[PDB]
């Protein structure tokens, strides 16, 4: 049937995948050792998109772990989730690229790219309904940028027509770690425009704002930030892993949300995202959280949504939701005038309601709420998020700082110049279409 | 055939009918399910006049229930005979008038008038030929005196032919009930003298004086005060619902009384009225029931009957009676009380006798009179209306709604011409 | 249906609200933890004006607690009534204004006014029958005067037509605490004439006179004074919370009791207000306590009611009262001639009788009496209560004492002069209309 493959490249690929595949074992009733208990067969209704069958219910994830460094991969090969994954699906590196492009685009990647594309083809030949790709990466990583652009340069030659999905983290304009992240974000945007269907972005700080105010988590780290992103990942798959009245597959997401083949970069949002106590004193209706979707304390990228112009807003609901107030509240959004559209698209809405409510992680900070919304809103606030990063790249480039690492690794300096004219017209097209 | 709807608006008229439909339910032998349990078909052969039978005999009353708030809806709905009313008619708003005429007329009443206008249309489309409307509301409050005021101004556009019964309570000289009570009177009667056919000025004050002397009741429940309003209204329409030796519809009650197109302001009366223990000690003769009808005690309004003149005496007698003793004594009152009548109108007595008494008696009398001492009802309110306009108080509750100052004075001139017309023939 | 929101600003807003919402839990049968017992559903007849429903009978109060100081708010967050209220409805301050206008009108208020007006709008959008506002404040408080005038300056922009009600304490001419109370009472009268429908006043001493003589409470404090005021609050709501034969909503109160849009300041009175023993040797009839309404030992503001002229006296009865002696006793009041009216208003009476008698607080000092009257009497004795406070304000202003706190906090001194000409013609209008 339909079967979807996931690829995890970089350390952000490692631990986000350590949460998403951890979460899916809860939502299908699969024990982490590798087999299933017999009670979760009725829950296991069309789980075939990720898990091959082996011998007696033993379910390997159709997932590939790619890293140039063996350290964080051994965390998978130490914990409980060691026996779940397949060993020859784990392909490790030895020498690190250290957030450098040609160290991750030519040096260690080209010794390992031929090993992993076989493991792509070894697994994908079982498919008769191969839909899409979950590729997880960063923007400033050596293998996060240098290998990811090269990997998407090769799978479009192989499979082409079949879809792709990229999840990543938007680098914050104020608080971020690596100094080469303004460099590599221009590099990972250069040749991945042509080789990616859609790519999503989240902020470190925009997670933190709801963590401190609504979750009331005043000591967050990369443990709980992986759980919050994984709920957004799981809510997309709920249209596919279960039987809904009006649901949507991966080819349909890009068909609605891509108005032009270059501007295809929306973001995410999730609500209700609060702690376990505040849901007790409040009855969260449909009109409650849907109006909570379109306020700037709910976006997952810290920018100005009111200074952006909405073009195609996508909505996926979960839980037992009636469509009457849905057909009212989205109309009640249209009664408000602050939600600005473009003049040519009034019909940029998507309706999706699944029967299954989201189930929370065990021992987590969330609360069991029936209603939830995964808001996807492509807008022109991405252009205002382009200018904050195009300011960082050029001024460090003008003094030619940190160029002496990019030179000797098999890389040219004129490629920095061509990406400048490439990204200049990109943020222009938000204002040209808008 | 001859069909009449009954419409209630405002907190006063909504609870008057709530006890009044019960007697109409009980005089014709039906149930809160509408199940006919009358033993004789005399209680069935004119059941159609206030009912529309549908789907195995659950009779629904031809009634419309309007309020500006859902407060009075559920109390009638959960109260006695709540299952009898059709839930199609439960039309209401969410404002409340707050005792303001221009809210009930211009601001809030203008929204809810459209919904029940089709409801007035709907039950009138399913009949062959309508007969007239009966309306219970207030003149002191804000909801019924503001919204039911405007309703009569749109009935004449639909039906400029039939009659309009506008039963409403009136202020008393002793104790005012609301603060803007002279404001709710002059502005309402300004529209009542334009397009209405009868009003029954019932004082809230004198109804206790009926209960304090005749009934001797120390605890006046509001179910019991409207119960004396209930038996008054059922005696008026006894001809259309019951046979007899002389039948007289509402138009015959109209045409005999009103002499000029303004003077139709009548006070009602009812006899017998007494407590429990004085049943056997008095006489149930024509003579004993006669002189009770012409006392100041039986004046349901607090106006003095020997300070006016009876123009048209309407005697709606109920029960198996001797016609000649009715013919005897109605002569004898004018041989006694010739000063108490208007002089130039001969034979002031109109007599209609149905041979069926109400439930609970053996012989009753339903009186409606026309004293010209009801001129003093509009004398006392025209000074209280002009008591506060001279200081322009409460103008920011009306002009803030958008009321004209000339809307006061145009009503004020037509209020003072009204008492000149009682003065014309007194 | 109809739904009314309460706002509590200042420490007088805190503990008076700690009594009124405490009392309403008794009169509807709601347990203070947040849920209801199933026995009190038949008692719970049209309780929807204050309490949203949540999950299973869990009833949050439509109430907002506003304070610049977190101390007395923590008393709510320590006692039994912590779990009843909603946490994001509690918005606290940190730095105190200390009974100063521009410290409560500009300084700490303008950092918190944008947080609370959202919580107004978050709750009021559920309403289809939004009637009025219970705003509780003082006259000499920093947030009692400076924030209260600013708050009513903004809600009239938002909602406008919908009604408002203010409860407050009249500052006594002899016994009061803060020296700036003659200053701030002129300030809280300045711009709240335009932005308030009605505002009520009570005296500390006029409570004490009935407490010592009739209640025989010779150690009273702010515990029992909150219970006595709350009975006057509850008696107004009995026209709305229950089903009465002739009752009255909040739009109707201002329609009867406001003859002119500036003079709209009546006061309250309550009777029978005695101890638990003296009601045993006495049969309190209708003519007993109604004649007790109009004697100067029963008014809740210590002034001269016989030197005032009654203009619109409002009466709300509670308990099983027949209307016959009502129509007699108010006429029997008119048989007496000491009750003076104005020449143009004989018809300034209001009739209200509810079926439910007042129920007394558990462990309190009151007695279960069926009959009770909440007398409201707008009169020209308010003007004599203006001159006692206009004498205090001007003479301390003439020496310019205590001005050196008002200067540097963002405030002008000519605003003191304009309020003098504003309050001079106000007390003139009692004699002009009278
Ligand atoms: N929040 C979060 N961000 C991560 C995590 N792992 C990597 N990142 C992001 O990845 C960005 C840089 O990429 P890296 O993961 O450090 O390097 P890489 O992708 O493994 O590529 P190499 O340099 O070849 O090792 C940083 O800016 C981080 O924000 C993670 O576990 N949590
Ligand atoms: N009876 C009584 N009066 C109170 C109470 N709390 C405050 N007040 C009155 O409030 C008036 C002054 O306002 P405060 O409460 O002291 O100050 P505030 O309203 O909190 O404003 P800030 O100065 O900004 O703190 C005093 O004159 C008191 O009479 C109370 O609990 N009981
Ligand atoms: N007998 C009786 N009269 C009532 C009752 N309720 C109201 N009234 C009368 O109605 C008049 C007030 O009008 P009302 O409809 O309540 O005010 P509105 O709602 O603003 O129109 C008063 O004079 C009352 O005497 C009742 O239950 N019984």
């Amino acid at each position: 049937m339909r079967e979807v493959i996931s690829i995890h490249v970089g350390q952000a690929g490692v631990q986000i995948g350590n949460a998403c595949w951890e979460l899916y074992c809860l939502e299908h009733g699969i024990q982490p050792d590798g087999t299933m208990p017999t009670q979760s067969t009725n829950e296991g209704e069309s789980f075939t998109t990720f898990f091959s069958d082996t011998g007696s219910g033993r379910y390997v994830p159709r997932s590939i772990f790619v890293d140039l460094e063996p350290t964080v991969v051994d965390e998978i090969r130490t914990g409980t989730y060691k026996k779940l994954f397949h060993p020859e699906q784990m392909i490790t590196g030895k020498e690190d690229a250290a957030n450098n492009y040609a160290r991750g685009h030519y040096t260690v990647g080209k010794e390992l790219i031929d090993t992993v594309l076989d493991r792509i083809r070894r697994l994908a030949d079982n498919c008769s309904g191969l839909q899409g790709f979950f590729v997880f990466h960063s923007f400033g990583g050596g293998t996060g940028s240098g290998f990811t652009s090269l990997l998407m340069e090769r799978l479009s030659v192989d499979y082409g027509k079949k879809s792709k999905l990229e999840f990543s983290i938007y680098p914050a304009p104020q608080v971020s770690t690596a100094v080469v992240e303004p460099y590599n974000s221009i590099l990972t945007t250069h040749t991945t425009l042509e080789h990616s269907d859609c790519a999503f972005m989240v902020d470190n700080e925009a997670i933190y704002d709801i963590c401190r105010r609504n979750l009331d988590v005043e000591r967050p780290s990369y443990t709980n930030l992986n759980r919050i992103i994984s709920q957004v990942v799981s809510s997309i798959t709920a249209s596919l892993r279960f039987d809904g009245a009006l649901n949507v597959d991966l080819n349909e997401f890009q068909t609605n949300l891509v108005p032009y083949p270059r501007i295809h970069f929306p973001l995410a949002a999730y609500t209700p995202l609060i702690s376990a106590e505040k849901a007790y004193h409040e009855a969260l209706s449909v009109s409650d959280i849907t109006n909570s979707c379109f306020e700037p304390a709910n976006q997952m990228v810290k920018c100005d949504p009111r200074h952006g112009k909405y073009m195609a807003v996508c909505l996926l609901y979960r839980g037992d939701v009636v469509p009457k107030d849905v057909n009212t509240a989205i109309a009640a959004i249209k009664t408000k005038r602050t939600i600005q559209f473009v003049d040519w698209c009034p019909t940029g809405f998507k309706v999706g309601i699944n029967y299954q409510p989201p189930t929370v992680v065990p021992g987590g900070d969330l609360a069991k709420v029936p209603r939830a919304v995964c808001m996807l809103s492509n807008t022109t606030a991405i252009a205002e998020a382009w200018s904050r990063l195009d300011y960082k790249f050029d001024l460090m480039y003008a003094k030619r700082a940190f160029v002496h690492w990019y030179v000797g690794e098999g890389m040219e300096e004129g490629e920095f110049t061509e990406a400048r004219e490439d990204l200049a017209a990109l943020e222009k097209d938000y204002e040209e279409v808008g | 055939m001859r069909e009449i709807v009954h419409v209630q608006a405002g907190q006063c008229g909504n609870q008057i009918g709530s006890k009044f439909w019960e007697v109409i339910s009980d005089e014709h032998g039906i149930q809160p399910d509408g199940t006919f349990k009358g033993e004789t078909d005399l209680q069935l052969e004119r059941i159609d006049v206030y009912y529309n039978e549908a789907n195995n005999g659950k009779y629904v009353p031809r009634a419309v229930l309007v309020d500006l708030e859902p407060g009075t809806m559920d109390s009638v709905r959960s109260g006695p005979f709540g299952q009898l009313f059709r839930p199609d008619n439960f039309v209401f708003g969410q404002s409340g008038a707050g005792n303001n005429w221009a809210k009930g007329h211009y601001t809030e009443g203008a929204e809810l008038v459209d919904n029940v206008l089709d409801v007035i249309r709907k039950e009138a489309e399913g009949c062959d030929c309508l007969q007239g409307f009966q309306l219970t509301h207030s003149l002191g409050g804000g909801t019924g005196s503001g919204m039911g005021t405007l309703l009569i101004s749109k009935i004449r556009e639909e039906y400029p032919d039939r009659i309009m019964s506008s039963f409403s309570v009136v202020p008393s000289p002793k104790v005012s009930d609301t603060v803007v009570e002279p404001y709710n009177a002059t502005l309402s009667v300004h529209q009542l003298v334009e397009n209405t056919d009868e009003t029954y000025c019932i004082d809230n004050e004198a109804l206790y004086d009926i209960c304090y002397r005749t009934l001797k009741l120390t605890n006046p429940t509001y179910g019991d005060l409207n119960h004396l309003v209930s038996l008054t209204m059922s005696g008026v329409t006894t001809c259309l619902r019951f046979p007899g030796q002389l039948n007289a519809d509402l138009r015959k009650l109209a045409v005999n009384m009103v002499p000029f197109p303004r003077l139709h302001f009548f006070m009602p009366g009812f006899a017998p009225l007494s407590a429990k223990g004085t049943q056997a000690y008095r006489a149930l003769t024509v003579a004993e029931l006669t002189q009770q009808m012409f006392d100041a005690k039986n004046m349901m309004a607090a106006c003095d009957p020997r300070h006016g003149r009876y123009l048209t005496v309407a005697a709606m007698f109920r029960g198996r009676m001797s016609m000649r003793e009715v013919d005897e004594q109605m002569l004898n009152v004018q041989n006694k009380n010739s000063s108490y009548f208007v002089e130039w109108i001969p034979n002031n007595v109109k007599t209609a006798v149905c041979d069926i008494p109400p439930r609970g008696l053996k012989m009753a009398a339903t009186f409606v009179g026309n004293s010209t001492a009801i001129q003093e009802l509009f004398k006392r309110i025209s000074e209280q209306f002009t008591a506060m306009f001279r200081r322009k108080a409460f103008l920011h509750w009306y002009t803030g709604e958008g009321m004209d100052e000339m809307e006061f004075t145009e009503a004020e001139s037509n209020m003072n011409d009204l008492i000149s017309e009682y003065q014309q023939y007194q």
